[PDB]
RNA sequence: AUCUGUUUGGUGGAACCUGAUUAGAGGAAACUCAAAGAGUGCUAUGGUAUGGUGACGGAGUGCGCUGGUCAAGAGUGUAAAAGCUUU
RNA sequence: GCGAUGAUCACCCAUGGGUGGGUACAAAUGGCAGUCUGACAAGU
RNA sequence: GAGUCCCAUAACCUUUGUACCCAGUGAGAAA
């Protein structure tokens, strides 16, 4: 809902603009758009 | 594995070069020609003024793939499988089928030329 | 011909009537190859006239194995027998269509009348009655058959792979997954009961700061004391008594309450060393090498950190985790711990004999320094 | 951890059944899943403590039973009024959330509604948007019958009689463990209630 | 499936006539379940007979060639066997009787000396062969009395005979005038049917197992379905593939025709062109 | 059928242990059951020649799992004795993986063995 | 490491991409909280309290089918409804995701010839409970076909050089006419004595010629070396 | 700051140009009324329709068919057999 | 009388002491951190 | 009138008390 999209509208913004992050990186050419359906979460690391 | 096709066996039979050897002389190496279904079907459409030539490709040392498409269109099954998979040599002596073959890249063309074969996109042939 | 055909299938044996055969040199072609498909043509081949089940899970798995080595099984025969008709056997025998090539002797060798045809006809004859399956069969049959064919597989790769529940990890896996937990649940609950008799007399918590001899004294002493012999489960008994005399803090139903609490904490903690007996011995028969090595917990902890017997058994022996010479004790004694684990996964049953003599070794190693 | 008490083994399942447990439609679910199943067979050695643990968590739940009487009876014996009110255990949490039952009691009747969404009133006052209604109230058994926006009209009416009986309850002397203004402000909260669920925004 | 079981590099020469039989050996049993046989004649004189592993049953769980060699002393030209008791009858520059236990020849049955070009054996009262020469002649043989019985002498060469599977004595004859006669054996002055719409030499001729129609291919290069009871056509096949249809046969469901040209080839046609082989409903059978 | 399965009989033993002398020379081969393991999930390994007659056997029968997850191609040599011998080195080894070399000079009798052994498997 | 990343799901439906500074293939989990060979998970918290249901990543260095997937292919046939042989199933390490791209209303049914393997099967097929495990040799279908009926999709990731003649076999068994075959060829294992062209020319001349009409082949370069992934359907009355 | 003027995001959308469309472009509602498309589900089952128009059925009888055992035959094989095929 | 079944690889004094960077757990009437609005509404 | 059933039943920080530091490598070690 659009009470989570105004949350997490800045984090999409980077990306989006994932290629000006890191003048190494250099990622290949997408444009993504924000989709419909999403859902953010968290990097488990095992033990 | 050198894809035969119709005036290939026409003009092998016309110049009087075998297919295994003279694939052999050409190549320097060892070679299993195979005919396609299609190319077989276009020998025998191609009347009875060509027995020589069905029977001459009907022999136990050519081997045949079974092509499953509608039609006998030998060059468009031709460049089909050969644009597929760049493992094999394409013996033609079509002039369009030449131009498409020697167009696409890394596919090397054997041709009835003069009284024994030449071979022209493979680059190791001494 | 075909005149009848047998499907096997995990609820039983189906024998069926072919009434009209399905077209022979044109087998390939396009109206043939989709008639299998159809259901409103396939009726017209294929009509069920038998079908015997099994008795249960057992029978099923028996018969499975039979009909996968291809040995004719007494179910299977009794159905054969009531229904294929006593034909010759040196002129016209009556025909039977299976899947197996190599089921086809073991049959005719019981009925000699019958000929068995396993070709591509009575092949996709078979695959059509696959394909359809529950309709064919006239709604006569109990038991959903997708469980069926789960608890048949399930069945037939435990036995193929001699599956030991007996020897089973993932129960030394939750067991300690398990005492980790009630073990500080247990010391919360004890940290509650202690607060709740915390203002009945505060020199308990100061003599006695076990959790579980705190409750069990204290779930009979609610008051003053007079006669403090039983004190113990004697010294501890006479500090009880002179606190229990000048006792410096201050209900009822509250003392119920709290009564019961600490019962409840003394259950808890009697199914706990109950559960650390059971991990115990559950140790000593599922990884005996490991336990004489470096003790039965350290090996629970062991394998649920490196999450199974497998994954712990086949991690490399420099990437296990146990938990100057005491600096370079403790890398041999990872590698002994990998070794052990290894013996002790992949032999059937294992011994303590090798894990027993790995920690021969590691005492003469730690007594080389 | 009662059917397993019970039954322990499938094939103890296929000969037994069983009532005062899993209530006459699941039964027969239980035996078809008992005469197939994908599941092993267990040994009696760790069945035993199978048993164990499900007689624990049997006895956890009369526990807790236990310690919610005891609850009850300390809260009808403490503030009789609000547990007649808005409830046992929604008063106890009002109560544990605001500290002593004097700290509730000093304290006004909006603040009693939204007790418990602090952090939901706090951001949105410190950003000028619309702050919560309902709060820790919401779980009381009037608002659990109101149905829409008069939820939020009756988180406010039941904070309101709230407060007046919480403060008779901590600030009396002479109180008779009764719940006489605690049942006349839930008569009024349930009159109330009731004359607003009577209206109908649609036209007849 | 479409597919070879076996391929035998048979004789040196022509394979002249082959056929197939259930070999009755006094001395073995042939698992007929499981090996099929046929047997064949050519022009390096030799009558071979061969065994086939076959896949129609399951019953069993391998010596495939040349069981036995026959061997003459001309060429032989045709080959059919009786369809009990282990005969077979070759021609060739004289037609003899065999069986496949002795390996020289039971009997000759040669009305004079004119080569024989083909034999057929009688489908039922399976003791009367008939022969095509090349004297223009059709011999009836008689097993019974061991005999030639009689000839007639037409204006051109026939090239093959078929007898009739439901009529017993009816046979038809696809000759070298461009038509196919329908004979009587009983009265054999006339024919009792002409099929005339070919326009060259006829090369062989086949009954459908039901008896109704003949299936006839020729020189021109195309084969031609005939009902019996009409004597025109009712279904020309051809393809620019097909050259020289010589061999054509009715297969034993009468649902479909082999072909066996010159070319090569071995095609599969329908009988009636319009009828798919699926199953039909009710519906649509209707 | 015993636990140390494809027990290579007397020439693929020798033929065995002549790349794998070949490979310890130079420096393509990593020898030691947990270094082969470590090889083994690391992924430079072409195949994996692993002892029939260890003190245990279960000590390096935890390393055919991991060939059979990985694709690789592991032998059971008949001598410990005889495969620390071959690896060169002064104590007898249970096991020897042959590390992944693209620049390497005996990268067909690798090979040749390798085929052997996926046949013998 | 402890990053938070976004899902978003994929053109295929059941598997999902996990955006961050660099993007995972990501699968649900069918058996959440615990990871089948080490892999790491995302955890998000899906909104009567809000579950934290979590998401495995596919690693395509060590899966064939990630391999393909994030190479980039048409069409699979492993789909959330699904009934899926895979043949080859060396231990659940890529049957787990495919069990959970197929999700708890579809069955995988995974074959594997080997015994210990086999193990890890199972005690894998436990928590997940839409994997059947069945230890049984491919090559004879016969055994398992009391266990098995109509698949949707084959996959087909054994190491022999029989290869096509198992995937045949158990196609033409237990695949429904027009359902899907995934290849997954070795040109290496199935003979190193030719090129690897041409083997794959070979085995897919071996599929069209057992009516598995192929689709798409793609050779998944930057993961593996001269493997190649087939797609076909089983066309079963006319390839043409 | 009656400093500054760039950037980023929002609002706005002149002129030229390119593309598409044109009884201008839409939006909401359904236990509404229609015209079509695809997929799915259902024993969807007469290969020539009951067991029988007293033109009939039932009982019983004879003939007919199938199964294997035994006896006799013939063929084959042999010194003689044993053995094997048999519509 | 070795070993691939595994060799080797922050601060202060003439084992022991004093000082700082965190790892897990717990406590805190420690911090963030401040407890919404205030007279109309329903009906005839 | 009015954003909690989405954790003020909580998260982050700070201070104070309990235990530990400041994995890989691969053929050497010893005299
Ligand atoms: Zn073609």
């Amino acid at each position: 809902d659009d009470n989570m999209r105004r949350e997490v509208q800045r984090d999409l913004l980077l990306i989006k603009h994932r290629a000006a992050l890191d003048p190494k990186r250099h990622y290949k050419k997408q444009r993504w758009e924000v989709p419909e359906r999403f859902a953010i979460g968290t990097i488990i690391e095992d033990k | 594995q050198v894809l035969i096709d119709t005036n290939f066996i026409n003009f092998s039979i016309q110049k009087k070069v075998d297919i295994v050897r003279g694939m052999m002389d050409c190549l320097l190496a060892k070679c299993n020609p195979l005919i396609t279904d299609c190319v077989m079907a276009e020998l025998e459409k191609l009347g009875p003024k060509y027995r020589i030539a069905l029977k001459l490709a009907r022999d136990p040392r050519i081997k045949r793939l079974s092509c499953s498409h509608k039609g006998t269109y030998a060059d468009d099954c031709l460049v089909h499988r050969v644009l597929q998979h760049k493992c094999y040599i394409v013996a033609t002596n079509d002039a369009g089928l030449k131009q498409r073959i020697r167009k696409i890249p890394g596919i090397p063309l054997m041709s009835v030329g003069g009284h024994a074969y030449v071979i022209e996109k493979l680059p190791d042939v001494f | 011909p075909i005149e009848y055909l047998l499907f096997e299938e995990p609820t039983g044996y189906a024998v069926f009537k072919v009434k009209l055969q399905q077209d022979d040199i044109g087998s390939r072609l396009k109206e043939v190859q989709e008639q299998i498909n159809d259901f409103g043509a396939f009726t017209k081949l294929i009509e069920l006239v038998s079908f015997a089940p099994f008795k249960g899970a057992a029978e099923a798995l028996e018969n499975a194995n039979d009909i996968s080595e291809g040995l004719v099984s007494e179910s299977l025969k009794a159905i054969l027998d009531l229904n294929l008709p006593k034909a010759s056997s040196k002129k016209k025998n009556i025909t039977l269509a299976i899947s197996d090539k190599n089921l086809g002797p073991s049959i005719k060798e019981e009925f000699p009348y019958v000929d068995c045809i396993s070709n591509e006809l009575a092949q996709d004859l078979i695959r059509g009655v696959r394909l359809h399956g529950e309709k064919l069969f006239k709604g006569l049959q109990s038991g959903d058959l997708e469980r069926a064919q789960l608890g048949l597989g399930h069945a037939y790769s435990r036995a193929k792979v001699k599956f030991s529940v007996q020897k089973n990890d993932n129960h030394i896996i939750q067991a300690i997954a398990l005492l980790d937990q009630l073990d500080k649940d247990i010391n919360t609950f004890a940290m509650r009961v202690k607060e709740w008799y915390g203002w009945h007399f505060p020199e308990l918590a100061k003599l006695v700061p076990d959790n579980y001899t705190f409750a069990k004294l204290v779930l009979f002493i609610k008051d003053k004391a007079d006669d403090s012999l039983h004190d113990l489960a004697n010294e501890d008994s006479g500090i009880a008594q002179r606190v229990i005399d000048n006792a410096r803090i201050s209900s009822e139903t509250d003392m119920e309450n709290v009564c019961v609490f600490a019962q409840r904490v003394a259950s808890l903690a009697d199914y706990r060393r109950q559960l650390y007996d059971y991990l115990c011995e559950k140790m000593h028969t599922v990884a005996p090498n490991l336990s004489e090595l470096i003790g039965e917990v350290i090996g629970a902890r062991l394998i649920s950190h490196a999450g199974s017997l497998t994954n712990l058994s086949k991690q490399a022996a420099s990437t296990v985790q146990i938990l100057k010479n005491k600096g370079r004790i403790s890398r041999y004694l990872a590698n002994k711990c990998s070794m052990a684990s290894r013996i002790d996964n992949y032999s059937e049953e294992p011994s303590n004999v090798f894990g027993s003599v790995l920690k021969k070794q590691v005492e003469q190693r730690l007594e080389f320094y | 951890a009662r059917i397993i008490l019970t039954m322990g083994i499938r094939s103890k399942a296929s000969e037994t059944d069983l009532s005062e447990i899993l209530p006459e439609e699941i039964e027969e679910r239980v035996k078809t899943a008992a005469e197939v199943s994908m599941g092993t067979e267990i040994t009696q050695t760790d069945l035993d403590n199978i048993n164990a643990l499900a007689e624990q968590i049997v006895e956890f739940a009369a526990y807790r039973e236990q310690l919610s009487n005891y609850l009850s009876a300390r809260m009808k014996a403490i503030a009789p009024n609000l547990t007649q009110l808005v409830g046992e255990l929604v008063g106890a949490r009002l109560i544990a959330h605001s500290g002593s039952l004097i700290s509730l009691a000093k304290s006004p009747a909006s603040t009693i509604q939204i007790l418990g969404a602090e952090k939901a009133l706090f951001r949105a006052l410190k950003t000028k948007h619309d702050t919560p209604k309902y709060g820790l109230l919401y779980h009381a058994s009037l608002v659990g019958q109101a149905t829409g926006k008069n939820k939020g009209k009756i988180a406010r009416v039941l904070a309101a009689k709230a407060a007046v009986s919480l403060r008779y309850d901590a600030l009396a002397e002479d109180r008779d463990d009764s719940g006489d203004i605690g049942l006349e402000s839930r008569a009024k909260v349930e009159n109330r209630l009731s004359q607003l669920e009577g209206r109908d925004l649609r036209t007849t | 499936t479409r597919e070879e079981f076996v391929s035998f590099k048979a004789h040196y020469g022509l394979v002249t006539g082959l056929c197939v039989t259930q070999p009755r050996f006094h001395d073995k049993k042939p698992d007929l379940k499981s090996q099929n046989f046929m047997l064949s004649c050519s022009d390096d004189k030799t009558v071979k007979l061969w065994s086939i592993n076959v896949d129609d049953y399951s019953n069993k769980n391998n010596e495939e060639g040349l069981i036995r060699t026959f061997d003459g002393e001309s060429a032989f030209q045709g080959i059919d066997s009786h369809r009990e008791n282990s005969t077979f009858a070759t021609g060739g520059a004289k037609i003899h009787l065999w069986d496949v236990n002795r390996l020289k020849p039971v009997s000759d049955l040669s009305w004079g000396a004119d080569n024989i070009t083909s034999l057929k054996f009688n489908q039922n009262e399976t003791d009367i062969l008939a022969s095509t020469g090349s004297d223009n002649s059709i011999v009836l043989y008689d097993l019974r009395t061991n005999s030639p019985t009689q000839k007639i002498v037409q204006t051109m060469r026939t090239n093959a005979i078929c007898w009739n599977p439901m009529e017993a004595f009816n046979f038809v004859t696809a000759n070298e005038d461009h038509n196919a006669y329908y004979y009587d054996m009983r009265n054999l002055s006339r024919s009792l049917n002409v099929f005339k719409d070919h326009v060259s030499a006829v090369m062989d001729v086949d009954f459908s197992p039901t008896g109704d129609e003949i299936v006839t291919g020729s020189y021109d290069k195309s084969i031609r379905i005939y009902k019996t009871n009409h004597g025109h056509s009712r279904e020309i096949y051809h393809t620019k593939r097909m050259q020289h249809v010589f061999q054509v046969k009715y297969s034993m469901d009468s649902k479909y025709i082999i072909s066996g040209s010159d070319d090569g080839n071995v095609r599969l046609w329908r009988s009636k062109a319009w009828e798919r082989s699926n199953v039909k409903t009710t519906r649509e059978k209707n | 059928n015993p636990k140390a399965f494809p027990l290579a009989d007397a020439a693929l033993t020798q033929q065995i242990l002549d790349v794998v002398q070949q490979a310890a020379n130079l420096r393509q081969l990593k020898k030691g059951a947990n270094e082969a393991t470590k090889t083994l999930n690391r992924g430079i390994s072409e195949f994996i020649i692993m002892a029939a007659d260890c003190e245990p056997i279960e000590i390096l029968l935890h390393l055919p799992l991991l060939c059979e997850d990985k694709n690789v191609p592991y032998v059971f040599v008949p001598s410990r004795v005889a495969l620390g011998r071959a690896c060169g080195v002064s104590r007898p080894v249970i096991a020897a993986s042959i590390t992944t070399n693209d620049a390497s000079a005996i990268k067909t009798q690798i090979y040749a063995v390798k085929d052997k052994i996926e046949t013998l498997l | 490491g402890g990053a938070k990343v976004v899902i978003e799901p994929h053109r295929h439906a059941g598997v999902y991409i996990a955006r961050g500074k660099e993007d995972l293939l990501v699968t649900k989990n069918m058996a959440p909280g615990e990871s089948v060979y080490g892999e790491k998970r995302i955890s998000v918290e899906e909104p009567v309290p809000p579950t934290k249901v979590e998401y495995r990543v596919w690693n395509p260095f060590r899966s064939k089918l990630a391999a393909g997937i994030m190479g980039g292919l048409d069409e699979l046939f492993i789909a959330p409804g699904k009934k899926v042989l895979y043949l080859g199933a060396a231990s659940g390490t890529s049957v787990s995701h495919v069990s959970d791209v197929v999700g708890p209303e579809g069955v995988v049914y995974a074959v594997e010839f080997s015994h210990r393997p086999g193990r890890e099967l199972i005690s894998m097929a436990k928590k997940r409970p839409n994997i059947i495990p069945i230890i049984e040799d491919a090559r004879h279908p016969q055994k398992y076909r009391m266990l098995i009926g109509m698949v949707d999709c084959v996959f087909a990731d054994v190491a022999q050089p029989d290869q096509a003649r198992i995937i045949a076999l158990n196609s033409h068994m237990f695949l429904k006419d027009q359902g899907g075959v995934v290849i997954s060829i070795k040109a290496n294992c199935i003979d190193s004595t030719v090129d690897a062209e041409t083997v794959f020319a070979r085995e897919v001349q071996k599929l069209r010629e057992e009516r598995i009409k192929p689709l798409e082949q793609l050779t998944l370069e930057p993961y593996e070396r001269d493997h190649c992934i087939v797609v076909g359907r089983y066309m079963r009355s006319g390839l043409k």
